[PDB]
């Protein structure tokens, strides 16, 4: 140990990341007609506990019928999962929602379902995210959206109100404009712009207010005479290849897994 | 034509993080040089970052009882915050640097009499336990204790945080929250001691200190 | 600088020990018909100040007529100088005097004349010393003497009284016996037996009580019916080649140079 | 021993028939350099003794 420490017994890796593949394949038997020594061990000892488990004679499983391995985070979370949804009531108004891993913030004012679950499987996250948002209802409604990084000015969260920000400021942080008639959906990438090294969901109050946020999104409508239908917005997030995940946590207990029950 | 020596007005001196600019300077006077004890007056390694900072210290110490129900938290500790305290030498280093990054080594030990039975689990959890499943604590760098088996456990980890270092004087959120819970109720036979005390040892590893400061809080 | 320090100007040795010999010899002119550049300098600057002084044209001095260089400490202090003197009044009594560099302790209860002067020219001393003591008066008086190291039991200093020490103890530290009739003088070497690295004269109270002493000498008489003459003892010390002297101090000012005025 | 740069007191500047002697001088600051029109703004010989 370079830290000036010494020991007589060893120190092996405990709970090592990505140990085996997630699809049945051959990376004979898997164990058999020999003697299952891995049927007994002293779990308290980290070394011994890694001894491969084996109890009876088995054969090699074989090959899975499907191409890709569904257990590769990149591919799994590659399926843009649900994030949140809101609805505009008056014209020339705006909504601003934060992207917060916080296990504390319960939906709708917080991370829901899968996304909630996923982001609490590990301690640190960093890297871009591909947000995609679906428009529901209205038509011929001009709209705009911008990504605001943690620690900067931005209209009050989880609240529909008249923007209090200079058009200049908004556009300046990089923004996008669209119209319900011509589209009905937007898929744009959110940058890893933060003064932190990474963000986390599992935290306590204080840090849970600064270090638990990727950033924020703000959507502002225009030309929406409410003589028209209603205007709904739904947001979904998908992890990118440039996204990283460090240190595995114990998954959230079921009682804390919540979902925004609707339809 | 012979040039005659005249002092050197301007100059710059200093050491470590202290610099001086002098305009009406002159040279520095020195006498003798460093001497090495042909007969050392002390045989211990001369004080060094590792000597005084990367060594072990007793953090907290509690009791584990027969009265403690399953999953009972026998201890919840802000490892880092605990070390930062006059009580331990490492303070002398922390007390004067604003931030620092590092790894940790924890040693937890107890002394149950073979007539006792049961066990505990010790986990190094970053930040807060949040709402993680108590039953999945094994996921975190952990150590399991079983009376019939071991009376000690050791865990070693590197720097894991959202920030590039911890701020002592005024922290954001604890780097590590070491949790120790009852993994299997501690029962015994009539007559045996109904408890066992427990201690916790900690030390920094690869201690990187940064920014000398006069503050204290 | 290995201490992580830096500088732009240099750092030369200041006041270097044993710079030149002490006897006129050639270790042409010493300076002349050139240009006395060493006639001017900026004494405040340590470097410049070392520039060799020269004001007028001089010739080489030549050779001294005497063999040895009187300025070599070893040879000079090689002349056993005066230390102290006392006189016995009753029979079966003893005297114990300490060898203390202390500039504080004024004679007779302290270092006198030359020895006083010398031991304050530098900060640290260590190494054996050749003590030699002359007996005056009486005759057929059996006597004994022993060297006691700093920090151990020993009869009260600067005082004639009946010893309070086991004959065993005395002899144990290494002792010597003699008789006035057969001799009248004793030259024995005092060892560098001390728990300290070295001793010093210039100190302040506290340390001036522990770290200012080589050791102590104790002389005990016997068979001295005071119907006889008086018994006087005189002690002188001479430095040995195994003696060392570290770091030069500013010499004691004259007012502090005292001598035990007698005859 | 490292010598540390200190300005040059005395100096002499000028152009054509104008000279200056300065005692508490310093160096001259300049930016960019002469540029030649890749596309001339005028095609006549630049003014010269002969021109005029
Ligand atoms: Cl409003
Ligand atoms: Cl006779
Ligand atoms: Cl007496
Ligand atoms: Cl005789």
């Amino acid at each position: 140990d370079d830290s000036g420490g010494f020991s007589t017994t060893v120190s092996t890796e405990q709970n090592v990341p990505d140990p085996q593949v997630g699809i049945t394949t051959m990376r004979m038997d898997v164990s058999g007609v020999q003697a299952p020594v891995g049927a007994i061990t002293t779990i308290e000892d980290p070394v011994l506990a890694k001894k491969v488990p084996e109890t009876f004679p088995e054969l090699k499983p074989g090959e899975s019928r499907h191409t890709s391995d569904h257990m590769s985070i990149y591919k799994f979370m590659g399926r843009s999962h649900f994030l949140c949804t809101f609805t505009f009531n008056s014209n020339n108004k705006e909504y601003t929602f934060p992207i917060t891993l916080s296990s504390t913030s319960n939906p709708p004012h917080g991370l829901p379902s899968t996304l909630r679950w996923f982001f609490n499987l590990f301690q640190l996250y960093r890297g871009p995210l591909d947000l995609t948002i679906i428009i529901t209802g209205a038509t011929d409604v001009d709209g705009m959206a911008w990504f605001t990084p943690v620690g900067l000015a931005v209209d009050t969260p989880w609240v529909e109100k008249e923007s209090a920000l200079q058009i200049d400021y908004k556009t300046a942080l990089g923004a996008v404009r669209f119209n319900t008639r011509r589209t009905g959906n937007i898929q744009i990438r959110l940058p890893w712009y933060s003064y932190l090294y990474a963000v986390s969901g599992a935290l306590d109050g204080l840090g849970d207010k600064t270090d638990s946020t990727f950033g924020l999104v703000s959507i502002q409508i225009a030309n929406y005479n409410h003589s028209d239908e209603y205007l709904s917005f739904s947001c979904y997030l998908s992890v990118t290849e440039q996204s990283e995940f460090y240190f595995p946590r114990a998954p959230l207990n079921s009682n804390a897994m919540l979902s925004t029950e609707s339809m | 034509e012979q040039m005659i020596q005249s002092v050197d007005r301007t100059a710059v001196t200093g050491a470590s993080y202290f610099t001086s600019v002098d305009q009406s300077s002159v040279h520095t006077a020195e006498v003798g040089s460093h001497q090495i004890e042909p007969l050392k007056t002390s045989v211990d390694k001369p004080g060094s970052k590792k000597t005084q900072g990367e060594k072990f210290f007793l953090i907290h110490s509690a009791r584990w009882l027969t009265t403690h129900a399953l999953f009972h938290e026998v201890a919840k500790l802000d490892v880092v915050k605990l070390l930062y305290n006059e009580q331990f030498a490492v303070q002398g280093l922390l007390r004067y640097h604003t931030y620092a990054r590092f790894g940790i080594e924890i040693q937890v030990q107890i002394n149950p009499t073979p007539f006792q039975q049961g066990g505990l689990i010790c986990a190094m959890v970053p930040g807060d336990q949040s709402y993680g499943s108590i039953a999945s604590l094994t996921v975190y760098p952990h150590g399991l204790l079983n009376c019939n088996i071991n009376n000690v456990v050791r865990i070693k980890v590197p720097f894991i945080y959202t920030r590039g270092a911890y701020h002592f004087k005024d922290p954001q959120y604890p780097v590590w929250e070491l949790t120790i819970r009852v993994w299997s109720e501690l029962n015994i036979g009539t007559g045996t001691s109904a408890y066992t005390s427990l201690n916790v040892l900690a030390r920094f590893t690869d201690l990187e200190l940064h920014g000398l400061t006069p503050l204290s809080t």
